[PDB]
């Protein structure tokens, strides 16, 4: 009886890839646009917001910018059921890090200690593993800011600028195409992360309640971590929107 | 046939066939006769082995200093078994200090070899047990299945072509009740034999004893007393 | 610092010196008896006080020292005994304690000597010995010993120690068990007897 | 094991290669191997050879089919499944 | 069906769009091979008559015995393999033991039997495991709880009976039953009864050969759990064969 | 030797065994400090048919061996195919259970006298509440092993193997005595016999209190 | 016993035996079994079957492909 | 879909007549008894020169006086020895003496065959060891040499081959080995065997040779002593 | 040593002598568990084979519980590592018991006195805590030196040649054996009824009765 | 746990499948060369796939379980990194490593890594429900001695030391060329033994000095894992070589 059922999708492939994490790779690029770019004096993330109806609470910060610590904060691409679990734990393992160390904890220390757990569903147990792909930004004392990426097994890259989610190829190359390797700052960051979040996304003019802009920037020696709001938003928008006027000329 | 696929498969006549399967693998295993008296209880067992050019291991394994046993079937499984009775008659000699009745010990056996054929997933024991045991109510031989019912027998020959040797059994079964020490042995030997072709006659060197009784304790003969009971020659009574 | 299994270092060897002594102080239980024992040919070590502790803690040692030395073929070192019986016996006690042994090999950095007692101390020092009485005894050998004592002028040292130490020293049916340990080899020099000595020298 | 030396046997009579390659050296290279994965092994021999265009297939080309052989072609082969229903 | 790798047989949480469960009811099919076991409720005991299996020429008493003492003054008796019946002779003589230890009294046949089917049941709910191949009786006396029979099948059902039979003749067996008044009757006559029931039902392909095993839990032995003395089994033993004639 | 502080206490018990039977004289009384809760108490335990024991020190302490004893009978006989109750096994069993105790700081106190008969043998055993076994000839417990018992013995030493009848005078005698030496008594006594009938204990039986003697 | 009546045999041999041995057979196997035993003993040269025939007969119909010797034992 | 669990009609498992073809795969290692001492040779049979080749081993120490050499997967009789190194020295704890090759042997013979595929605890096999072990030594009893099976049949040998050359080998050696045989011509012996599963000649960089004798322990054969044996063969 | 409380007294004296292939073992026949002694039988010695010979003695509790035990291990090492009881199972033993009992004070002192399953004769003694060793004079009990020096003075003669100028014969082991049991109850205060000498060897076991004296 | 359902079951082939299926993807591509010195072990591996926007400082893929023990690991499909997989081999060889330092006073040899990645194998196949990682990892490092080591593993768990091994995309094509560059001079020169790595990956596929990332060990001292930039400096001054001998 159990065998049968067990569809054997924990099996390694000769070609040396899991079926799992393959699948899972998929519901990532379904989703949402979440795209994070290095700067030099903070560091930026911008996600879609895909909560828009007219009648909304806003129970949450955001339904996607999740501040996991009190000096780190992630964007969400994937699936909203695997990210609600997935949140709170990197919650207790990032605050843990906090209590012994005493110091903001690397991009990389945060993806890795996830991975286990990733790696342990795809290679047996017949566990899903989590639909959503995270990009985590940060400020940790060793290397400076970093960005982090962590894929549905646990796959680990640091990235000045990277993107997964819906058109991530279009993303990412357009990105490599204007900046490559740090050549920018906070300001002109945010406005090419909703240029980016703009063409990849159906409406081509964007509001706040399309987009959502996080931000973590250090200052005065200490990491702050701010959900930017709506207002702050829309001066981003315009900034871009008048770019891409002028370019066409 | 799917009637055998896990033995938690069952047969619409109501049969585990994994479990009868079990007993094939017995048949696999070397022959071996359990006899007893009213003083002894008598173990002959045949020993194979792959160098005949260095001492056969015995088949002939310890349990208790009145208890012995002789496998038909699996080997690592026989002695995996027997580690389980192995620990319970030494406590019991420890806690209870009797010397350990057969009917007490085998039921035991009977419970842990139930429980992976009661699981799924999952492969009998297909292992056929012969033990001799004295007790102070006399001698018992009991066999033991590969499933957890047991005989109490006078005479038992479990293993591989068991019927020849069991066509002798059938003949001196009277005589059996009687015997010493020395009768029992002698009359194992002719069984013994019968299973094997009519041209083969055992050595001394593949025949292991495994003699408990009255008048001692537990004794294994390899080759030591084995030559008296070969002798007196008789070679394959149809 | 204290008895019952007691090494000082020397260049070419170690002095390997123990007591052969049954029970307590008070009286032996047998006369005949050699407690000194082999648990790997890299150095001899044996105590008494509590007789159970001693065994246990350095039978654990001998067995993972053993293990990875045989196996690895990879020599181990005065600092991996050592390390063994201190992470051991902290673990395992209140389930009484006294281990009095004495650790040596030659190591990459050169000769080490670490002293083991049940505390959980593990000293280096020019003589320390772990048990009872040596502890009045360090005072008078560290005068008569040099920082490199060759193994022949080694064995005259012991000799002399001894021999005044009967004298002092009015525990009887006693041997003293002198062993030279040239390094990864273990060899006895003689087992000499405390009442002999006093009479030679 | 004696079986597949003799599967080595029949198949070089077909054959016009060497008498001077040991069949028993090739049987002992690759066990656990079923008669058309013994006939494979002479026809991989002979792939290496009209590369290297020779008429005949040498021990060179026949040592190389066995390792290659034993690693490679298990994880494809029909037994492990079969075997398990027979 | 029965030949199947999912479900069917391998489960026992599958259900059918009729509600049967298959490999519970193939459990049923296997009690039914061996010989029958019958077992009478008086008002004054439980006498017991067995068929046991003579499956060899060299046989000696209690081999492969059906007739389990679970308590003191409970026997009982299985019908169907002999092999799941060990297994279940342990589960149930240990909860009769711990019963005695703990209340101090003589355990009340209709809690024991609650016990040993909900671990039946246990199983037949599971895909897990398989369900136990055999049926058994529990008898007993005792007058601080009277005479009580019942019976455990492999679904897991206790229910009191007043005459029971278990294995392939009971069909047949239990309508001999109906034309005896057993409720009120000497557990000295039934015995008579048990025997002749027997000899009648069996058949030489049911069963190759059988040795006659009565058992005694009554007015005679005083509450007590033991084999019928040789006398007794003898004289309903020619009781049955001057019937059979 | 350490003993637990005892509450109700069951003290001066008897045991010399003759062929084929023992006779026993046991307190059938247990006073709970200073007040006798229980006159009608019985210290004999039925293991099985051919089997009895009586036990003195802590009664409440002997309550916990019956039970292990019990279940592990309960289970052995019945079936009877060639496993139940014998002599060797309750004795050592027995043993064990209060070896078992012993390891532990407070250990049950109950110092038993077991005659049984098993398969071959009539066996007259003692068993302590810390364990030890071995054969017997006369034993005492509890109270019994300091103040009668080797006037006991000395009568035991011409002949060690006498009748049932001379056993029972001085059982009979050992009443009177006990009120004399020790304060805990009762004259309500117990006899108990064990022999290959069952094992008997029929209730309390009397005789004199005579501690009324003054005669210098 | 219908079966023994076709060919030839030993009353030495019987199946009440091989019964007792194991329960692994039918009747349409028990035709097959004393078949199986008779190409053996025709290949030795015997106008019967004998009870060394049968013995072999019973492990022939059933299939092996390495054997046992100690394998198993 | 049947399982791998149930017996076959032919009356044996499937997942252990599997590991006896495990067995079969790899290297041919040979153990020989000698009354002068015991002899384990292996074949290195090493491809390319850049390879360090006192690594290659297939000589393991059980004990410091039991040397083993082990066939079929190398990987898969690796975690066997580890666990047998413990017990070795846990021996020397209780006994105060050293293990012998039979009490050894037969308690990793327990854990060989223990397989239920489906609800068995993961602290116990999936499915069994296609390893066969040679454990040879000499010890307090004398020298003795046990061969170890997958199956978890465990017999006492004088000779006895394990690899792809297990039936051949064993075969031969029962005809040149024998007791009338000193220890060095045993040596000579298991060379000559060798060659036909080797893909070339011998030699003292594709044979490790170790021999355990009488007083003495475990010594593994250097350059020299391997090149004694290569120039008579 | 230490006067009862963690576990029952049980009294009693053991002396231990060894020659070369002969060595007697002597103990107090009685069981006790209370000031009294309850019978003289006793089964303090247990003989596991001809070849060896355990006494263990003091309190009764203990005395039970590792003799059994010896049992067990003795059919365990015949078993695996096949060499027969003797030596071999007398170190094992030792190292377990001494664990268990010394936490919790040792009240028993078990003496294995025997031969090597391939020869050699060892008596050996523990203190309570684990350690063997062999002997040709042994004390224990709490009076664990009285003995000992008889031993000390007559089997090894180290100043001494009027019990023997060499050392004792089997002849001369058991005259003195009778001889040393009527002189403990002189000193030793902790006795009733009679004194138990096993001798052992490897080919014939010997017991006798003497009475206090 | 719950699940027991079959991942490895023994074949009549004399093999494990998954073990196969791993050793294939160490065919088939992941280029990680490891040359072993006189002084200093040098390992590489080729591909982070650094697309010139991606960061290079913060990425292993050469990790440190120890200070004197270094593994570089390889194992790809279209699933390119299996960093995760490595990743668990990597913490449980991390704590091992430094737990067996603490115990054992000698520094831990790569002897006894290597046997613990072949009871990690092996330990994943007899547990139900459970799988073989797909790894192979070039244990690389120091024992007791002081003396440089360099050894190889195979997903199997078995372990040879080898003094230049090379493993992916042609395990053998190119190991042979790097063969003739093995000789008594670059074993001895510390300088040319950091080249050895550098100019075997160069075979497979020639430039990149980001996408060539190679750690370094020298004595007991830490891993020092080396700039991209000296890389760039180094395959400029490899490529010049290879003119002069040709």
């Amino acid at each position: 009886m159990s065998r049968r059922y067990d569809s054997r999708t924990t099996i390694f492939s000769p070609e040396g890839r899991l079926y799992q994490v393959e699948y899972a790779m998929e519901a990532i690029g379904h989703a949402g646009t979440c795209l994070g770019i290095l700067a030099n004096d903070g560091v930026l993330l911008a996600a879609e917001r895909r909560n828009i109806h007219k009648l909304l609470d806003e129970v949450f910060f955001s339904e996607k910018i999740y501040k996991l610590n009190e000096d780190m904060a992630c964007s969400v691409a994937g699936i909203t059921s695997d990210a609600n679990v997935l949140t709170n734990e990197l919650r207790l393992i990032a605050q843990r890090y906090l209590l012994q160390y005493q110091e903001p904890i690397p991009c990389e220390q945060l993806v890795t200690a996830l991975c286990d757990i990733k790696q342990a569903y795809t290679q047996f147990g017949g566990k899903r593993p989590f639909g959503v792909s995270l990009l985590y930004i940060g400020w940790d004392k060793h290397y400076g800011f970093q960005l982090y990426q962590s894929d549905p097994s646990g796959n680990y890259g640091g990235w000045k600028a990277t993107c997964i989610g819906n058109n991530s190829a279009a993303a990412v190359s357009m990105l490599k195409q204007d900046y490559k390797e740090g050549e920018m700052t906070l300001k002109s960051a945010l406005a090419l992360a909703v240029k980016v979040l703009n063409k990849t996304m159906d409406v081509s003019k964007l509001s706040a309640e399309k987009v959502e802009i996080a931000t973590l920037t250090r200052e005065n020696g200490k990491t702050v971590i701010r959900v930017l709001k709506q207002k702050e938003v829309e001066q981003l928008i315009k900034k871009h929107e008048e770019e891409e006027a002028k370019a066409e000329r | 046939n799917q009637y055998d696929n896990d033995v938690t498969v069952w047969s619409p006549q109501g049969r585990i066939h994994q479990i009868e399967y079990a007993m094939e693998a017995v048949k696999q295993g070397s022959a071996t006769v359990g006899l007893k008296s009213k003083t002894h209880a008598v173990l002959v067992a045949l020993k194979r082995a792959q160098s005949e050019l260095a001492a056969h291991q015995k088949k002939i394994l310890h349990v208790d200093n009145h208890i012995g046993i002789s496998i038909a079937g699996l080997t690592a499984d026989a002695r995996l078994l027997c580690n389980f009775m192995r620990q319970e008659c030494l406590d019991s000699r420890f806690v209870f200090d009797r010397p350990l009745p057969v009917s007490r010990l085998v039921s035991l056996i009977g419970s842990k070899t139930q429980i992976p054929t009661q699981r799924y997933g999952r492969r009998p024991y297909g292992v056929g047990l012969l033990i001799a045991g004295y007790d102070d109510m006399g001698p018992h031989v009991f066999q033991t299945c590969p499933s957890a019912n047991y005989f109490d027998c006078r005479a038992m020959s479990i293993g591989a072509r068991s019927q020849s040797a069991r066509t002798y059994l059938e003949r001196h079964m009277s005589e059996f009740m009687q015997c010493n020490l020395d009768e029992l042995v002698k009359h194992g030997l002719r069984a013994l034999r019968e299973t094997l072709p009519a041209e083969q006659d055992l050595t001394t060197k593949n025949v292991s004893i495994g003699i408990v009784g009255k008048d001692l304790e537990f004794t294994i003969y390899d080759d030591d007393d084995v030559s008296p009971f070969l002798d007196g020659l008789e070679e394959r009574p149809q | 610092t204290t008895t019952l299994a007691f090494k000082f270092q020397h260049g070419v060897i170690v002095a390997a010196d123990s007591r052969a002594t049954a029970g307590p102080y008070i009286a032996s239980q047998t006369v005949k008896k050699v407690i000194e024992i082999n648990p790997y040919l890299l150095g001899t070590m044996a105590g008494g006080a509590a007789d159970c502790s001693f065994w246990e803690r350095l039978l654990a040692r001998q067995c993972r020292i053993y293990e990875l030395r045989n196996k690895e073929r990879i020599s181990v070192a005065a600092a991996s005994k050592l390390l063994a019986n201190m992470v051991y016996q902290y673990k395992g006690m209140g389930l009484s304690m006294g281990t009095m042994i004495c650790g040596w090999d030659k190591r990459g950095p050169g000769l080490y000597y670490v002293d083991s007692e049940g505390n959980r101390i593990s000293g280096t020092a020019f003589s320390v010995g772990s048990g009872s009485v040596y502890a009045f005894g360090v005072m008078d050998r560290g005068y008569s010993y040099d920082l490199q004592v060759e193994e022949a002028y080694d064995l005259a040292r012991r000799a002399i120690y001894q021999a005044t130490y009967r004298d002092a020293y009015s525990g009887g049916a006693v041997n003293l068990y002198h062993v030279r340990e040239d390094g990864w080899i273990r060899v006895s020099s003689d087992n000499v007897a405390d009442l002999h000595d006093k009479y030679t020298s | 094991l004696e079986g597949r030396t003799h599967i080595f046997k029949i198949h070089a009579r077909s054959m016009s290669v060497e008498r001077d390659i040991r069949f028993e050296l090739l049987a002992r290279l690759c066990p656990n191997s079923t008669g058309a994965e013994i006939r494979s092994v002479c026809t991989e021999a002979g792939m290496f050879a009209i590369r290297a265009r020779r008429k005949i297939a040498t021990e060179k080309d026949f040592l190389e089919a066995v390792n290659k052989v034993i690693k490679s072609y298990a994880k494809f082969s029909a037994t492990p499944r079969y075997m398990t229903y027979n | 069906m029965s030949s199947i790798g999912t479900g069917y047989d391998l489960s026992a949480s599958t259900f059918s769009p009729d509600g049967r469960v298959f490999q519970v009811e193939y459990a049923m099919k296997a009690v039914e091979n061996s010989s029958t076991a019958i077992g009478i409720r008086c008002k004054d005991g439980v006498v017991f008559g067995v068929e046991k299996l003579v499956l060899s020429k060299l046989y000696e008493e209690g081999s492969n015995k059906r007739l389990f003492n679970v308590d003191r003054h409970v026997g009982m008796a299985v019908a169907g393999l002999l092999a799941d019946a060990r297994s279940l002779a342990d589960i149930a003589r240990e909860e009769a033991s711990n019963f005695r230890s703990n209340f101090g009294y003589n355990i009340p046949l209709k809690h024991l039997a609650d016990r040993v089917a909900m671990y039946v049941h246990a199983y037949t709910l599971y895909s897990a495991v398989r369900p136990f191949g055999c049926s058994f009786m529990l008898g007993s006396y005792s007058v601080n709880d009277g005479a009580q029979l019942y019976m455990i099948d492999p679904s897991g059902v206790s229910y009191g009976y007043w005459g029971c039979a278990i294995g392939k003749a009971r069909q047949a067996a239990k309508t001999e039953i109906e034309k005896l008044q057993m409720k009120e009757m000497t557990c000295r006559d039934v015995v008579k009864e048990v025997a002749k029931i027997i000899y009648i039902v069996h058949d030489e392909v049911k069963d190759k050969a059988f040795e006659l095993e009565l058992s005694w839990v009554g007015e005679l032995t005083k509450g007590r759990h033991e084999i019928v003395p040789k006398d007794v089994r003898e004289e309903a033993e020619k009781y049955a064969k001057e019937s059979l004639k | 030797t350490q003993n637990p502080m005892v509450t109700g206490t069951s003290v001066l018990g008897v045991k010399f065994d003759c062929g084929v039977v023992i006779a026993a004289d046991m307190l059938g009384s247990y006073g709970s400090l200073a007040r006798f809760r229980n006159i009608s108490r019985i210290m004999r335990v039925n293991d099985s048919t051919m089997l009895g024991a009586s036990g003195d020190y802590a009664d409440f302490q002997y309550l916990k061996q019956v039970l292990g004893q019990m279940v592990i009978d309960e289970e052995l006989f019945g079936d009877g195919h060639s496993y139940s109750p014998r002599a060797i096994h309750s004795w050592l069993t027995r043993a064990m259970y209060s070896r078992r105790s012993k390891m532990n700081p407070l250990w049950n106190t109950k110092v038993i006298g077991g005659y049984a008969g098993g398969e071959s043998f009539l066996g007259y055993v003692d068993m302590l509440g810390v364990a030890y076994e071995a054969p017997s000839l006369a034993t005492g417990y509890g109270a019994y092993l300091a103040q009668p018992l080797l006037r006991e013995v000395l009568e035991k030493q011409p002949v060690l193997s006498q009748t049932e009848a001379r056993e029972l005078v001085e059982r009979c005698m050992r009443v009177l005595y006990y009120r004399d030496a020790r304060s805990y008594n009762r004259f309500q006594v117990a006899t108990v016999t064990e022999k290959g009938v069952e094992i008997e204990g029929p209730l309390s039986a009397q005789t004199n209190w005579d501690i009324a003697h003054m005669i210098s | 016993q219908i079966h023994s009546r076709k060919m030839n045999v030993s009353p030495d041999v019987n199946y009440e035996e091989l019964a007792r041995c194991t329960d692994d057979f039918n009747g349409a196997q028990c035709k097959a079994v004393c078949v199986e035993a008779g190409m053996i003993a025709l290949r030795r040269g015997a106008t019967e079957l004998t009870h060394e025939d049968y013995m072999e007969g019973i492990l022939e119909v059933q299939a092996k492909k390495k054997a046992n010797l100690q394998y198993y034992a | 879909d049947r399982g791998v669990n149930t017996f076959s009609p032919e009356g044996r498992l499937f997942q252990v007549e599997y590991a006896i073809e495990g067995h079969k795969l790899g290297s041919t290692a040979i153990g020989i008894q000698t009354s002068e001492g015991v002899c384990l040779a292996v074949e290195k049979r090493i491809t390319s020169p850049l390879m360090e080749p006192s690594s290659i081993e297939k000589i393991v120490e059980i004990d410091a006086h039991i040397g083993c050499a082990m066939s079929g997967l190398i990987a898969d009789a690796k975690t066997l020895i580890d666990k047998a190194r413990v017990e070795t020295q846990n021996h020397w704890f209780t006994y105060n003496e050293t293990m012998t090759v039979e009490s050894v042997t037969q308690a990793v013979s327990n854990l060989a065959l223990q397989f239920g595929e489906e609800d068995a605890d993961p602290g116990a096999m999936s499915r069994p060891f296609g390893v066969a072990l040679l454990f040879g030594g000499v010890d307090e009893k004398g020298p003795q040499l046990f061969h170890m099976d997958p199956s978890g049949t465990f017999v006492q040998c004088d000779a006895r081959a394990i690899g792809s050359a297990s039936e051949g080998a064993q075969s031969s050696l029962q005809e040149v080995y024998h007791k009338s045989t000193t220890l060095k011509e045993a040596i000579k012996s298991s060379l000559i065997i060798l060659k036909q599963v080797m893909e070339e000649k011998l030699n003292a960089t594709n044979i490790e040779l170790a021999t355990v004798q009488p007083g003495q322990n475990f010594h593994m054969f250097t350059k020299e002593e391997l090149e004694e044996v290569i120039k008579d063969i | 040593r230490f006067s009862p409380y963690a576990f029952n007294g049980g009294t009693v004296l053991a002396i231990a002598g060894e020659d070369f292939s002969i060595v007697a073992s002597d103990t107090r026949l009685s069981e006790g568990f209370s000031i009294h002694t309850r019978d003289s039988p006793k089964c303090y010695k247990l003989t596991d084979k001809t070849v060896i010979g355990c006494s263990g003695f003091h309190g009764d509790c203990l005395t039970l519980t590792k003799i059994i035990e010896a049992r067990l291990k003795m059919y365990k090492h015949s078993n695996n590592k096949a060499m027969t009881t003797g030596a071999i199972a007398a170190m094992l033993s030792t190292i377990l018991y001494s664990r268990r009992f010394f936490p919790y004070y040792v009240y028993n002192i078990i003496e294995g006195l025997d031969e090597e399953g391939k020869g050699a004769v060892y008596s050996f003694d523990p203190v309570g805590s684990y350690q063997r060793d062999s002997f040709k004079a042994g004390g224990s009990a709490s009076a664990m030196l009285q003995p000992l020096l008889d031993n000390q003075v007559g089997f090894k003669n180290m100043q001494n040649v009027e019990h023997v100028p060499l050392t004792l014969d089997r002849a001369m082991r058991l005259v003195k054996d009778v001889f040393i049991s009527a002189a403990e109850r002189d000193v030793y205060t902790g006795d009733a009824l009679r004194i138990c000498i096993v001798t052992k060897e490897g080919i014939r076991e010997e017991t006798v009765p003497l009475r206090k004296d | 746990m719950s699940y027991d359902r079959a991942i490895t079951v023994f074949s009549p082939d004399g093999h494990l499948f998954q073990v196969e299926y791993a050793q294939e993807a160490v065919k088939k591509g992941s280029t990680a060369v490891g040359v072993r010195g006189r002084d200093i072990v040098v390992l590489g591996v080729e591909k982070k796939s650094v697309a010139k926007l991606q960061d290079e400082r913060t990425v292993r893929k050469i990790c440190a379980l120890d200070d004197n023990v270094c593994m570089a690991f390889a194992v790809v499909a279209s699933v390119s990194g299996l960093t995760a997989d490595a990743r668990i081999v990597i913490n449980r060889a991390r704590v091992e490593c430094q737990s067996h330092r603490l115990t054992v006073g000698d520094p831990v040899t790569v002897e006894y890594i290597t046997r613990y990645i072949a009871s990690l194998k092996q330990r994943y196949t007899q547990s139900n429900g459970r799988r073989p990682f797909g790894i192979s990892a070039l244990i690389v490092g120091f024992d007791f001695d002081g003396t440089p080591r360099l050894y190889q593993t195979d997903p199997s768990g078995t372990y040879h030391a080898w003094k230049a091994n090379a493993i992916g995309r042609g395990a053998k094509s190119v190991r042979e060329f790097l063969e003739k560059n093995y000789t008594d001079d670059a074993i001895e020169t510390d300088d040319l033994t950091i080249k050895l790595v550098i100019k075997a990956l160069l075979e497979v596929v020639q430039s990149g000095g980001k996408n060539i990332e190679l750690a370094v060990m020298r004595r007991d001292q830490p891993l020092k894992i080396l700039s991209p930039e000296e890389i760039e400096k180094y395959v400029a001054e490899i490529e010049k070589e290879k003119e002069e001998n040709e």
